[PDB]
């Protein structure tokens, strides 16, 4: 392991590789009490122990926190200068896109008051979609929150396209399909997992809820952490539980009666799974409390595996798009480590 | 010499293992609760040998509920378990507050002619009294420097007790009063600032809400004797302290500043406290200003005349 | 836990007897005292509800409620939760009321229902649904068995003393009643967003069921969430029932359970909310939930009992200082705020009301600021601005008094009357002559030689050079 | 050398045999 602190006076909230986007997968953003702070990771010569260090470029200030941060595909590198574009949360519950070059912001769009969530946002997400000629057509944010309402925000060619749709209650988690944007995933609190298509009711709704093995009684209260596609075609979902409790449905072939893979974290996940971005059958999971993390195999290959152990809480965690790195904040700082296992 | 210490030291530890048996033996054989049948056994168990440690507690300290030398044991033994001390300290605080709560019961059934429950000996301290002598008593026989004082979780408890049992102003007490104990105790004014910084961080219940009026009371009572300090200390060379003190007295201006607010639009009307909050802002304000000026460069020019 | 929970509560209801309270009411009495089950008749919907898989005949209404059953007990758990969130959105305006309810319907089925349900469950229902006049069954189910009796008081026996046997029952009879009718109301909402049912036609109902969805899950929320407060604040509703009630046969009971619904669908959510207040995290559901000026403020205090709370309160305009700051109806309230949080949102909420205000609320601002920050410039500002009750300043100084020193340094600087006499002062209260040298910068050089009256060369050296009589003195006393 | 065990005690509160 390798740990890289954050600024004595950031507190961190969100970290987010930027896996999204190619050009710029070596970026590191923590989003903190005053803005988002970008990082770069490289292979230094190290011992091949550790083969990847982080160096810190620069910091974006925004004066105020940053709770849920994604990048775009639409970020780029030039000679230095990088163009970014970052979709995130703000104290003021409003939703933000900020385009920027480097440090500096450029650009920004806020969406929020009553024109935008009227309670706690609770997540948010980010797709580019292009036209048939393949010019940048619109760029699309996805958000959920505790008013009962899913937000689709589309910056559009002719400007903004605002739709909001109602929720049996309050929006836990949202992202696009992979390879497919015109699907997304909403997971409500309650257990409820939509699929949709906003290019068109809703195509489906799973639920976890009754679903839970019971061989080992989940609890009275078993609140969705997480749910989260799979594959680089998006041909799965899997979904977490504040409990532990998870499970694997897979989207092709025949006619489907269950889930097809179910079981339970060691420990509680309030933060959620993070599944692997080459390994479709592993994810992580945090026990972000007592800062161990747990890391588990579908097929059971796993056998409880606990790669890491910090004595000290996690804010959050993301895998490095190589699938052998982690890197994790803390309350105050940023590891890089790396499971000699899936190099 | 080396020899000499060795014996000494044996015999140290010794007599204080033989200190508690005695205050043990002592107290359960006078306890009016402990049946004749037992006490009997009880003398004959510990008017002897020096028992272990783990025996004095499991068979006697524990079974009697005596949590002051529960404590005492705890630190003759170089016990290492902060929860199950701060669990004793809770028992102790509660059952030394149920104890001064029925002797000022007592008390004022005598004042108003009442008969007193039969074979109850007939103005008792407030329970905080009664509480902070217990934890003097205490300190006095381990030193501060034992692990049964870690001022990081008790002076937050002790702090708990006193909101959650209103022994404030509303029955004449100092609403200082935790913080007074600790400092006049010998805990280092720094680390008393610094444990009141993290109560006033993490709002955990009951410091909530417009409570932490009373959070930012207790961190202007302990700077300003910081500070008193300070400028002694200076006088007495002539014959530490951080930014981060600054900095949270300003986050404590802000906590006013939002409490006041909040006390302005409460349903039902406005809140009473305006002019208390208004007079406490001055207070924190006068501290940043001294705080400013020592930070600035009048703390290392404190031997200098003027 | 689940399971000894199960089973304990299993044991502690093993059956021993039967009473027959009032003249007609089946009671079991079990094993472990204090835990009786009563056995109560069904309503209609009760017995539709627990013979799905039975009824051989059934009206339409049950065949309908049966199919819709049929095709909802396909889904999971998770599936049906987000739905139901979604619909409680609608009320929130977390789905915008800017949508058109196709837009909505359409919003919950791609986020929800695609991919999730068997296409062969969804033919087999839609060719059941074909059978029923829809307009009528529905009709028949909102107007009549699900929204309750005007009533003209029927006779339930106002109970003079507090019962806490028929509270209870009541309250679970309640739950059960409005759980069935939650399962129902969700279950059409579902069939409404899955096929292409006229959203003007069946605007009303749409509306209708949403809002009672809504109150139920409401209920069914505050339920678990606190009993005994729920039944408090269900029974202080009605007036003349304040105490509670008296059933003596099934008629009168199925009646009182019916008139507690009607309480339900239809002053309740203010006595209740207000009652709570004198459950936190179920209100947050529901203050994003059930708020949707006064909504506002509610959100307010509740979202602070801090980013959303201050926001929301700005935008706009403890229980004793929440009512004190209501007479008082900006600077109260924080000023309030900042007491109860006595932290980030305190100071901040303080600051922003002294600094848009600008004797005795300006000295405690000015006083709470300066600790704030000195905790955390704001010492020049404060004193500046106060000389533009000098015995306050003084003791402030006091207080302040090296981080004062330099900021004193800081503020000559920059500008290179009873604000210089009270430093002066406070000065005169090495260190000190150097003080008040830089201060004075005559003062300086009377301290120099009042102390004076290595030391001694130095002091003479810097009178000398401050004063470039006096000179030749100086240098005649350090030759001598 | 402490070893707490709640498990095995002797009834502080009842006579012997």
């Amino acid at each position: 392991s390798n740990q890289y602190q954050l600024p004595l006076n950031v507190r961190p909230y969100t970290t987010t590789w930027c896996s999204q986007s190619p050009s710029c997968s070596n970026l590191l953003a923590i989003g903190h009490d005053t803005g988002i702070t970008i990082y770069c990771a490289s292979e230094e010569q190290t011992p091949g122990s550790t083969g990847l260090t982080l160096q810190e470029l620069f910091t974006i200030q925004t004066g105020l926190p940053t709770l849920h941060l994604s990048f775009s595909s639409s970020c780029s590198y030039s000679e230095p200068v990088y163009s970014l574009f970052l979709a995130c949360v703000c104290q003021d519950n409003t939703v933000r896109l900020i385009i920027t070059k480097n440090e500096t912001i450029i650009t920004q769009h806020v969406l929020g008051g009553k024109s935008g969530h009227h309670n706690f946002v609770n997540d948010i997400d980010i797709a580019d979609v292009y036209s048939a000629d393949n010019r940048l057509a619109e760029q699309v944010i996805a958000s959920v929150g505790d008013d009962c309402t899913l937000i689709i925000w589309r910056l559009t060619d002719e400007g903004p396209i605002l739709a909001g749709y109602p929720l049996s209650s309050p929006g836990i988690s949202v992202q696009f399909r992979p390879s497919n944007p015109n699907q997304l995933i909403v997971g409500e609190r309650n257990g409820n997992i939509r699929i949709f298509d906003w290019t068109l009711p809703w195509l489906l709704t799973l639920n976890t809820l009754p679903l839970v093995n019971t061989c080992h009684s989940s609890g009275i209260a078993s609140s969705l952490a997480n749910v989260r596609w799979i594959g680089s075609d998006g041909s799965g979902i899997l979904a977490m539980c504040k409990s532990g409790a998870w499970l694997r449905w897979n989207l092709f072939g025949p006619k489907n009666l269950l889930p097809n893979v179910q079981g339970i974290s060691l420990f509680p996940s309030l933060l959620g799974a993070c599944p692997h971005p080459r390994y479709m059958d592993y994810f992580a999971t945090a026990h972000s409390q007592h800062g161990l993390i747990q890391l588990i195999n579908t097929y059971e290959k796993d056998s409880n595996s606990i790669p890491i152990q910090l004595g000290m809480p996690i804010v959050d965690f993301c895998w490095h798009q190589d699938g052998s790195h982690l890197a994790i904040a803390t309350e105050g700082s940023v590891l890089l480590t790396r499971l000699m296992g899936f190099t | 010499r080396q020899q000499q210490q060795q014996l000494n030291h044996e015999a140290s530890e010794l007599l204080e293992i033989a200190h508690i048996q005695d205050d043990l033996l002592e107290r359960l054989v006078a306890d009016p609760r402990i049946p004749e049948e037992r006490k009997a056994e009880i003398e004959e168990f510990l008017d002897g040998p020096i028992r272990t440690l783990t025996d004095l507690f499991n068979d006697y300290a524990d079974q009697a509920n005596y949590y002051d030398l529960c404590l005492l044991i705890f630190h003759a033994a170089d016990f290492h378990n902060p929860r199950t001390i701060m669990d004793t300290w809770n028992n102790l605080i509660n059952q030394s507050h149920f104890e001064a709560e029925q002797r000022r019961e007592y008390w004022e059934i005598v004042q108003a002619g009442g008969d007193l429950p039969a074979g109850v000996i007939a103005e008792p301290p407030l329970p905080y009294v009664y509480v902070s002598q217990q934890i003097q008593l205490i300190a006095h026989r381990t030193s501060l420097d034992s692990l049964i004082f870690p001022v990081n979780s008790l002076l937050p408890v002790v702090c708990a007790y006193a909101i959650n049992n209103g022994q404030d102003a509303s029955i004449g007490a100092d609403p200082c009063w935790p913080i007074q104990l600790f400092l006049n105790l010998g805990v280092p004014h720094a680390l008393m600032v610094q444990v009141l910084e993290n109560v006033l961080d993490t709002q955990e219940a009951p410091f909530t809400g417009r409570r932490r009026k009373l959070v930012v009371q207790w961190i202007a009572m302990a700077v300003d004797m910081w500070v008193r300090e300070v400028e002694r200390r200076g006088a007495m060379a002539a014959a530490v302290m951080g930014s981060w003190v600054s900095e949270l007295l300003g986050r404590a201006d802000q906590v006013l500043t939002q409490i006041a607010g909040t006390g302005a639009t409460l349903r039902g009307g406005a809140a009473s406290d305006a002019e208390e909050i208004a007079s406490l802002r001055r207070t924190v304000k006068g501290l940043k200003r001294s705080v400013d000026m020592l930070l600035g460069g009048e703390m290392a020019r404190m031997s200098f005349f003027r | 836990l689940e399971t000894i929970l199960r089973d304990v509560k299993t044991a502690f209801n093993e059956a021993s007897s039967i009473t027959l309270y009032g003249d007609e009411i089946i009671l079991v009495n079990c094993f472990q005292p204090y835990n009786h089950s009563l056995y109560k008749l069904n309503t209609t919907v009760e017995n539709w509800f627990y013979n799905m898989h039975s009824e051989t005949d059934g009206s339409e209404l049950f065949k309908y409620l049966r199919t819709l059953n049929g095709f909802a007990s396909t889904l999971s758990n998770d599936v049906l939760r987000s739905i139901s969130k979604k619909f409680l959105d609608i009320i929130t305006g977390e789905l915008p009321d800017s949508m058109t309810t196709v837009e909505k319907f359409t919003d919950i089925f791609k986020n929800c229902l695609e991919n999730q349900f068997e296409i062969t469950n969804l033919k087999i229902l839609f060719d059941e649904l074909n059978s029923f006049d829809i307009p009528v069954v529905l009709n028949d189910l909102i107007n009549n068995q699900m929204k309750p009796g005007i009533f003209w008081k029927k006779d339930f026996i106002s109970a003079i003393k507090f019962d806490g046997f028929t509270s209870i029952i009541s309250l679970e009879s309640l739950h059960q009643l409005l759980s069935i009718h939650y399962r129902i109301t969700l279950q059409v909402l579902l069939t409404f967003v899955l096929f292409d049912l006229d959203t003007e036609i069946f605007g009303q109902h749409i509306s209708t069921l949403l809002d009672l969805h809504y109150k139920q899950f409401l209920l069914l929320n505050l339920y678990r969430q606190d009993k005994c407060l729920l039944a408090e604040v269900l029974l202080k509703d009605s007036s003349e029932f304040s105490f509670g009630v008296k059933f003596f046969n099934y008629g009168q009971l199925i009646a009182y359970i019916d008139s507690l619904n009607s309480n339900v669908y239809n002053t309740e959510n203010s006595f209740f909310m207000t009652f709570f207040r004198s459950s936190h995290k179920n209100i947050r559901f529901f203050l994003e939930n059930v708020e949707c000026e006064v909504q506002e403020f509610m959100f307010a205090m509740t979202l602070f009992s801090f980013d959303q709370s201050y926001e929301i309160f700005q935008l706009h305009d403890i229980w004793k200082d929440l009512l004190c700051t209501f007479t008082v109806p900006h600077s109260a309230f924080y000023y309030q705020l900042s007491l109860l949080f006595d932290q980030e949102f305190a100071l901040k909420c303080i600051s922003k009301s002294a600094e848009y205000s600008l004797q005795d609320f300006k000295e405690k601002q000015h006083i709470h600021y300066l600790n704030l920050l000195i905790h955390f410039e704001v010492l020049d500002v404060l004193r500046l601005g106060h000389e533009c009750r000098t015995n306050f300043l003084q003791l402030l100084l006091q207080e302040d008094i090296d981080f004062f020193s330099t900021l004193l340094r800081l503020c000559n600087a920059h500008s290179d009357k009873i604000v210089d006499s009270i430093l002066s002062q406070n000065l005169r209260s090495c260190f000190k002559k150097l003080y008040c040298f830089r201060m004075l910068n005559a003062a300086a050089e009377v301290l120099y030689q009042y102390i004076l009256m290595i030391r001694k060369r130095k002091c003479y050296l810097m009178v000398i050079n401050v004063l470039s009589v006096t000179l030749t003195d100086l240098r005649d006393e350090l030759r001598g | 050398k402490l070893v707490i065990n709640k498990d095995m005690r002797t009834d502080l509160f009842s006579p012997p045999n």
